[PDB]
């Protein structure tokens, strides 16, 4: 898309009609004559282009308004409103931008962020941009939460997110022309290889990946043709209908060959009962010869009676040496017909050995995309947000993603080593208690009028609590917790001195012996510029590959690697990081997923801010304190780190609205 | 609307294989049996129909007899007369087998027969006495 239209896409939305949010915002637009609906629209895509266009500068009102031409520049106040709601809601001056107003001298309000995640860092760049006072507690070292990096040497590989999924709508796009990084596009050639080491053959690729693709619509149609959702009082997975879909491939193998030969039993009767007629029948073509014969052997001149009897048999015996003729044609039309059928049997199986454990491959690679195993997966929603998909390649940051967050955090307050315990949220404001993760006696109390948490869902899953609510969550709040899913997902990089590999492929496959063992090191990656290979663990061995050690591993890594480039040409590593994701307690996971049971509504329970109760009772229903950001809170781009980054984004614009009011309503 | 092609489900199949915990492999295996006893079903008439086609070594080539080819006269001899009121009596009123026994009289003049001289030769009788055969 162009123009004042691709502005409107680059920034996920129509361009021709209004969101819910401008509905809530401008309800007097949208309530309002057509055609002034239109006049906004366009002043809204106008702006997002004269962002979008130059990222690198804040776009002010005034600047804002002289590139407008008239008839939309005659109403400032609309043009006015337009900007401040695009400024408010991060679709306009968020990341790194340059400031042509230097910030108020004097704050207003006080916010705590928990975590300076992504999510968390968008939040506090907004808020701070937007005149408040904004600390970040901290519990690592670093900043970046699940964007890790590996730097040792000019050796640099990423220990989490990797991959930008996108430029087509995506913010990371604008973020990208702010800080320089170098974004390397994936070429999507993956060549698979079975455990005996070589490749596997192209005409066989092809076809296990289209029946992996065709299962996959099959339970789709299973989801949404059949209702097939509940199976014994329990919703059914994903990997429950695989195995249904599968199971009645192969029943209706079974079916197909039942079938075929029951033809060829029913023409071997066929036969059978004519064969029995040829034998009944030439028996009697032998006694009619022989009568015959007899009667011709009575020598003339002859009574009439003796005459008749030869010319009789005659007659009688060749009739019958017509019907056995008849009979031997009909033979005939029945011995090639056995011929044909038996010569085009139907298939001899559904998938071979070998074939399923291709097959298991692609599941490898889709556990590996949702972290988790697909018998977790929600049948009716695991994929609820392909609609919002991105255009375009995916690609990866040769100099490692956490350049992203380091840059965000750049003039912010952020307590590194800092590990919140307590959580206290009441009427008159909150106050946020954490402790020193190096030395644990050392206590801070940090008061505040909100506080933003971007607890990973696996922490705030934790039993018992890593951190407590003081009061309590509410029940709608802790039974989403329960009812999400933390999936988990483990990266092993692998250091050399030289590439033994293809350099003209970034990704290649393993294919493992077992299906317990489908995501055990079954993809490798070369992403960089100096030598390292990384490799995934997904699905159910993501959780059993964490208790084994490091060595243990690499050994299995190299072991994989000699089979596939020949036991001489794999140098011992250098340097060996294996990642642990859900061991570590700052996270517990590696990003959420549609369990089973849940649905895309739960992550926007997960977003919901609480309001606490009043501290004297009869007094007025107060302002809500706690506010939820991260990735496992945004319904439409979960599991990402562009959808933790809008999560912050919109808890700024949220809170914002709360404690510095919103005067462009009006 | 429809599953994608090359892929089989149906309401009906469905519950089947989901009804108990083992109802996959006993649907499967109940057709895994279904198709050894009808394959040991073919083996079985293969060879009943190997024996009878042993028992009809040679067809039946030697008990064939030679082609009568004979020009079609229309006159009757007294001779072919009496082969016809014998055929009459073995044959009722099949007139292609009667003039196939007489073999110089073609189907029309057996039927002309049946009524010139059905008085004289007293075809009425003949045929009711055929029928108590
Ligand atoms: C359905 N999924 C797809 O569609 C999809 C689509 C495309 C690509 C991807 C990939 C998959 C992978 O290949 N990669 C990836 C890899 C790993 C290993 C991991 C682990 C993650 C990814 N993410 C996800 C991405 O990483 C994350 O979702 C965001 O980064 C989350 O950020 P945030 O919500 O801010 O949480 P943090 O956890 O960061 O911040 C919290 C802060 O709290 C601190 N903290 C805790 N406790 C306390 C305490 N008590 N006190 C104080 N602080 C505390 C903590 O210390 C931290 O600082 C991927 N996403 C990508 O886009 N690209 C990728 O490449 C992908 C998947």
């Amino acid at each position: 898309p162009s123009g004042v239209e691709g502005a409107a896409f680059q920034s996920r939305l129509p361009h021709d009609r209004m969101t819910s949010q401008e509905a809530a915002c401008f309800p007097d637009i949208i309530s309002g004559p057509q055609q002034t609906q239109k006049v906004f629209l366009f002043i809204r895509n106008r702006t997002l282009q004269l962002w979008l266009d130059n990222p690198k500068i804040q776009l002010t009102f005034e600047a804002t308004l002289q590139q407008l031409e008239a008839p939309y520049n005659s109403d400032t106040v609309l043009v006015h409103r337009v900007h401040s709601y695009l400024e408010r809601h991060g679709l306009i001056n968020f990341g790194i931008y340059k400031r042509i107003k230097p910030l108020p001298t004097k704050k207003t309000g006080k916010v705590i962020i928990i975590g300076s995640g992504v999510s968390g860092l968008a939040a506090a760049r907004q808020l701070q941009s937007f005149g408040m006072d904004v600390t970040l507690l901290e519990a690592r070292d670093r900043v970046g939460g699940r964007v890790a990096t590996f730097r040792k040497g000019n050796y640099v590989a990423d220990l989490g997110a990797m991959v930008v999924t996108g430029l087509g709508g995506n913010p990371m796009a604008v973020v990208s022309k702010q800080v320089n990084m170098e974004l390397a596009k994936i070429k999507q050639k993956c060549p698979l290889y079975e455990a005996n080491g070589q490749a596997v053959p192209k005409e066989k690729d092809e076809m296990v990946e289209q029946e992996f693709n065709r299962l996959l619509e099959a339970t789709s149609y299973l989801s949404h043709q059949l209702d097939f959702n509940v199976l014994n009082n329990k919703p059914v997975s994903l990997g429950q209908a695989l195995e249904v879909v599968i199971q009645l491939q192969e029943k209706h193998v079974k079916d197909e060959q039942i079938e075929h030969w029951k033809k060829i039993v029913k023409t071997q009767e066929e036969l059978k009962e004519l064969l029995n007629k040829m034998v009944n029948l030439k028996e009697k073509i032998k006694e009619l010869h022989q009568q015959y014969k007899e009667a011709s052997e009575v020598k003339p001149p002859r009574d009439i009676t003796a005459e008749f009897l030869v010319k009789s048999k005659h007659r009688d015996l060749t009739a019958l040496c017509k019907e056995y003729d008849e009979l031997a044609e009909t033979q005939g039309k029945l011995e090639e017909k056995l011929q044909e059928l038996e010569a085009n049997p139907p298939s001899d199986v559904y998938l071979s050995s070998r074939d399923r454990q291709i097959l298991d491959w692609h599941f490898a690679n889709l556990e590996f995309a949702n972290a988790t195993p697909l018998s977790t997966l929600s049948l009716k929603h695991w994929d609820q947000d392909d609609d919002f998909e991105f255009t375009g390649s995916h690609l990866t940051v040769r100099n490692g993603y956490s350049c992203v967050p380091v840059a965000l955090a750049e003039g912010l307050d952020i307590k590194l080593n800092t590990a919140v315990r307590q959580v206290r949220y009441t009427a008159s404001g909150c106050e946020v208690i954490a402790v020193n993760t190096r030395s644990t006696s050392q206590t801070f109390i940090y008061k505040c009028d909100a506080v933003l948490c971007t607890l990973p869902l696996g922490v705030l899953k934790q039993q018992p609590p890593a951190v407590q609510f003081v009061p309590p969550l509410p029940e709608w709040k802790t039974s989403a917790v329960q009812r999400m899913g933390f999936g988990n997902l483990n990266k092993v990089v692998l250091c050399f001195d030289r590439v033994f590999w293809d350099p003209s492929v970034n990704l290649f496959g393993h294919v493992g012996s077992t299906t317990a063992s489908r995501g055990e090191l079954f993809l490798f990656w070369n992403l960089y510029k100096a030598p390292i290979l990384l490799a995934l663990v997904a699905g159910e061995a993501a959780g059993i590959m964490e208790n084994i050690s490091d060595d243990v591993i690499v050994g299995r890594c190299l072991a994989i690697l000699k089979g596939i480039f020949g036991s001489s040409a794999v140098p011992q590593p250098k340097e060996t990081v294996v990642s642990r994701w859900r061991a570590d307690p700052w996270a517990r996971g590696s990003y959420s997923y549609v369990a089973a049971g849940s649905s895309g509504n739960d992550y926007d329970l997960m977003a919901q801010p609480i309001t606490p109760g009043p501290s004297i009772p009869g007094a007025p229903q107060p302002i809500p304190r706690l506010f939820f950001a991260g990735e496992h809170t945004i319904r439409n781009y979960p599991a990402t780190v562009h959808g933790a980054l809008l999560s912050g984004l919109r808890e700024a614009g949220r809170i914002a609205d709360q404690f510095l009011g919103a005067m462009y309503t009006l | 609307r429809k599953p994608p092609k090359g892929m089989f489900l149906s309401q009906e199949d469905v519950e089947a294989v989901s009804a108990n915990a083992t109802a996959a492999t006993t649907v499967l295996r109940q057709l895994d049996m279904e198709l050894v006893s009808v394959k040991r079903q073919i083996q079985n008439i293969k060879q009943t129909n190997s024996a009878l086609k042993e028992k009809l070594d040679g067809g039946i080539e030697p008990y064939r007899l030679p082609e009568v080819i004979q020009k079609c006269n229309a006159r009757w001899t007294t001779e072919e007369q009496l082969l016809a009121v014998q055929a009459i009596r073995k044959y009722g009123r099949d007139f292609q087998a009667i003039s196939d026994v007489i073999g110089n009289k073609s189907v029309v003049q057996v039927k002309n027969f049946f009524v010139n001289y059905r008085r004289r030769f007293n075809i009425d009788e003949v045929l009711q006495e055929w029928e108590a055969e």
